[PDB]
């Protein structure tokens, strides 16, 4: 099964129903995308 | 005698990081934790 | 606690000098709502049938301050996002009778109705 | 109404190259050994759409 479809099965497994996941595909994808863009600002001496 | 030997041998016993009032707050929060209901998946709801 | 903090969704691993470096993407809620829940629902017939949720809660759609016991309809919600939806047999088990369960007279879910035509 | 498998898959019994959408019957199989069998309520949940 593709990567995009197996992420939505991991969000359905923690308690988000299929009617929330279908109405908020783009918002969930945007929030996932701007968390991988923030990994490359965590290579500093404050990051333990 | 090994408490008063810090000042004749040349070592020091350092105080702990937290006082006994902080670790009495750690075990009081362990006694009354909510931990939402035990038929649900996830760790993000809190059922009192 | 194992794969980070919160509810674990996914993890990635990259190479680092002398080892591996993990990124644990988890789920973090940023607001909440205080919903009135129930342990379960039962009808008022003999023999009594009773239901319970599956990975979620039986809640009240708290909108106004006038709905009470003749319009107190119960909905189902997932445990990680508040969005009430109708109670069907896709999200409720049958259980043995408890005392903490609500006794319902009208507005029954379809699991609690007379299935015989 | 919608259903989903229980510890297995909803598969097609791939035998010929003529069965398509009027004879595409779906069977159930266990996840560790391929052996198609009919779909009853012993191997399927009801789910939301
Ligand atoms: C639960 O209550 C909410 C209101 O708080 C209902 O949401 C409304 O739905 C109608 C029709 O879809 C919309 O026109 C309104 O704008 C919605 N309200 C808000 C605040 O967004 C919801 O329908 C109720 N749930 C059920 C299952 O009846
Ligand atoms: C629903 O009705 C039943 C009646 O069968 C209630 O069960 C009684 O509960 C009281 C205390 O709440 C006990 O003293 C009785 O012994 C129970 N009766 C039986 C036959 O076990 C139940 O409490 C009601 N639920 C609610 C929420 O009112
Ligand atoms: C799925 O297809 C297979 C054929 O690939 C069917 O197996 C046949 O069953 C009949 C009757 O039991 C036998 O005479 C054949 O020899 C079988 N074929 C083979 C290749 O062994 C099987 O019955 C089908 N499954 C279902 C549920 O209809």
């Amino acid at each position: 099964i593709p990567f995009a479809q197996s992420i939505f099965y991991r969000l359905n497994g923690v308690g988000i129903t299929q009617q929330v996941l279908s109405e908020n595909q783009k918002i969930i994808a945007n929030k996932f995308n701007q968390a991988l863009g923030a990994m490359q600002t965590g290579f500093t001496t404050t990051n333990l | 005698d090994l408490i008063c030997a810090q000042y004749v041998a040349g070592y020091k016993v350092l105080p702990p990081l937290y006082d006994p009032y902080m670790e009495a707050a750690y075990t009081s929060s362990l006694l009354g934790s909510i931990a939402g209901a035990s038929w649900t998946a996830g760790l993000s709801s809190f059922a009192a | 606690g194992f794969c980070g903090t919160g509810t674990h969704i996914v993890s990635f691993a990259i190479n680092a000098p002398n080892g591996l470096y993990f990124f644990h993407v988890g789920y973090q809620p940023t607001s909440h709502v205080n919903a009135t829940a129930a342990y379960g629902l039962c009808n008022t017939e003999n023999p009594q049938k009773c239901i319970a949720p599956i990975d979620g809660y039986f809640v009240l759609n708290q909108t106004t301050s006038t709905v009470a016991d003749s319009d107190q309809q119960w909905y189902y919600t997932g445990s990680s996002f508040f969005h009430p939806e109708p109670i069907t047999e896709a999200n409720s088990k049958y259980v043995s009778m408890d005392v903490k369960f609500e006794n319902l007279t009208n507005r029954l879910p379809p699991p609690l109705l007379s299935n015989s035509t």
